[PDB]
């Protein structure tokens, strides 16, 4: 159960950083970072699939209500591989992720503030920031974490919000995903030297998961031996 | 500019009201606003006009309107934030269902049980746009002097 | 487990793509 | 700049359309829009042409197209918000897939289980030239009337 | 201190700074509780491991 | 160990967001927290300590 | 040159003619350039470098021997496939692209 | 936000609230006007509507 929570996010993932780690700012804040670049780091063989992310939170009017919301660019494997449900529509096509339709994902919550009503989402359209967005899609969190006290939360092809409403080459980060059952801490390094590489400096700045992912697993297998063992001595000595 | 000069005897309000809701806003329809500083002390008045030029806050188009409330005491300083409560409309002889009660179908259905002179309850389908924060207004869908079930609504199911 | 499926009755439609703007 | 005057007989807006679309909108084309300050209040007329300079926000290019909206009783307050639809073409008696249930094999091939008479669900192969924001114009492989499954379809599945 | 409840004056802290403050704004994430129900759990753990254990040492 | 580890942190934390929540940008960058507000929020008598928080990055 | 923040960056012009009156002003266009071939020498595949300094280059390479044996080299033109080298190994080499260590046999 | 119930405790022991009126926000005590009368018992602590003690 608990690894199924964990292994959720599969194998693997190498989400892109700029700055130099978490709390690094202006540095951070300039991205060097073309989705362009992706290309050339889908490439590489071992590689399963890699998927660019982004984000922006926004003032979205809509015929009365008219609140800001946190959105997100994103791939249409996103709900698929976090494996997250459904209140209603689905993800969408990479067709029509190259499509830039006017498609997008919303709170539930979200809709609990805009429709009263509980009216249909699907067709219906609400401008996020200024361009119009036909709402389809919407999704019920995977998580209590009723602690988290969520806001207002957005999802969109990230083809369509870096491009159509932002413009910029530098999405905040790329998913990574490995093939072949293939190690973490292998081939990390040498993305590192490929982004040495393409970019002509140290930018790769990024976190990884079959490291915490392996050694929680040790952790628990380890748990189920002390607890195992401890148990069937016991039971030899009955 | 050697300096400037304020005629203060009236003072004007910019009350930015929202787009969405400046469709409406007939003209002479009754307002009042309140200051921060003094919490309860109700000033009222006539609204005046609407300002044709929107000015913008990033997001979202606002639109002006004005007042014209007497200034005796000489309070009221520049600028001081007031909230406002701009008198929408004055609907009457026209029932409203209390919150607690309404359900809403679809997304624009609304049933609502009711009580029936049989004692017997049932549901009717209302049409409603218009709404307050305690109650939404219902022009049609509902006899009058009807009983309605405020809580536990059941349609079909005598009380 | 019911092997329900939501489905749809395809007819000979007519294009509708005509897209939007703020 | 002592005053500034504007004639509202008529209203002209400004429908930003993406860049990406630009090479279609062929002038006289009809379309219609709506503000979301009154809902559903459809207004429409021809497209008028077509703004040579674009202006940008930071990312992504926009270029501008005009209507020409009479305007009865001094509604429509300037530079209101209002969603705009603009008409692409309508081909007809051609059935579209609708995009939840789609099978995409190598990205050109395209299975697509569909529910039969027997109760059995079956995929099949079709190609499809013409692509909606909502659902895709197939041409061929798959009969109209035919069932399809658009929730939870797999291939070869009774139900 | 007191051994106070986390649960408790969060809330209260939450009309003052509604007051103090004309709106509120605050909008702090909450203390201890979260280690309170670790707590539980961790000890719940304990329930667990040790009851079997000497369930089984009974059985003995 | 563990919870020793965990309450370490004092009995654990209540910090001011002056926003919404995590995720929150101008309405988290506008704030209006004050030092001063600590007195009458160090008044409560079962508030054993209550302290500033703050920090950046700079060359 | 005019730059944007990071990266100076330099202009360069074509002349397209533009039948039917299509293509508005400032529409984004991608733009492939060619440059040219740099053909009679060896690329090395850019996962089988080894990149010291990221000036020094050496590179693992197998010997008949069955030892691998690294050599400095000097390479300048890149690609998103390999890299060019002019210097350092000789060809029909073989080149420990996987699992490389130095002064190894296999 | 503009209503201010009070709960108090009566005479027969029995708490019950009473919404007041209050202008001032004197940063040690609010000064209410309104609502309540003098010399009555106040339950600050864990207070209940309604609820005898």
């Amino acid at each position: 159960m608990v690894l199924a929570d964990i292994r959720s996010i599969g194998t693997n993932t190498i989400d892109v950083y700029p700055g130099k780690d978490f709390g690094d700012d202006d540095p951070q804040y300039q991205q060097a970072l073309k989705y362009d670049d992706l290309i050339a780091i889908q490439k590489q063989p071992w590689v399963a699939s890699a998927t660019p992310a982004v984000s922006q939170n926004l003032r979205l009017r809509y015929n009365n209500v008219d609140v800001a919301a946190s959105a997100n660019g994103v791939s249409g494997d996103y709900f698929n591989v976090y494996g997250m449900t459904f209140s209603e529509g689905n993800t969408f096509n990479q067709e029509q992720l190259n499509g830039r339709a006017q498609v997008v994902v919303l709170d539930s919550n979200t809709r609990r503030q805009l429709f009263p009503h509980k009216a249909d989402v699907v067709g219906e359209v609400i401008l996020v920031g200024n361009m119009p967005a036909r709402v389809i899609g919407v999704a019920e969190e995977k998580q209590s974490m009723f602690g988290s006290s969520k806001v207002l939360r957005v999802w969109l092809p990230y083809s369509t919000m870096s491009g159509r409403v932002m413009g910029q080459s530098w999405l905040n980060s790329i998913t990574v995903r490995v093939k072949e059952g293939f190690d973490s801490a292998e081939a990390e390094q040498q993305l590192t030297r490929l982004l040495s590489l393409r970019h002509g400096k140290k930018d790769f700045f990024t976190w990884n998961m079959d490291g915490v992912l392996k050694t929680v697993e040790k952790t628990t297998r380890t748990l189920q031996l002390f607890l195992t063992l401890v148990a069937v001595i016991s039971l030899v000595v009955g | 500019n050697i300096l400037t000069l304020a005629d203060m005897s009236a003072m004007l309000v910019k009350a930015q009201v929202s787009e969405a809701d400046v469709i409406h806003l007939k003209p002479g329809q009754k307002a009042w606003f309140t200051v921060l500083g003094d919490q309860l002390t109700r000033y009222e008045g006539q609204i005046k006009d609407v300002l044709p030029t929107p000015e913008k806050v990033n997001d979202a188009i606002f639109y002006y309107a004005r007042f014209e409330v007497p200034n005796p005491n000489g309070l009221l300083r520049l600028d001081m934030t007031a909230q406002v409560h701009i008198q929408l409309t004055d609907v009457k002889n026209v029932l409203t269902i209390p919150l607690s009660a309404l359900g809403d179908p679809v997304g624009d259905n609304r049933y609502k049980v009711k009580l029936l002179r049989n004692g017997e309850t049932r549901e009717r389908e209302v049409t409603i746009g218009a709404r307050n924060d305690t109650d939404v207004e219902i022009v049609k869908g509902l006899e009058a002097g009807d009983e309605v079930v405020i809580g536990e609504a059941k349609p079909g199911a005598a009380q | 487990p019911v092997p329900t499926y939501q489905t749809l009755i395809v007819r000979p439609g007519d294009l509708q793509q005509s897209v939007l703007a703020t």
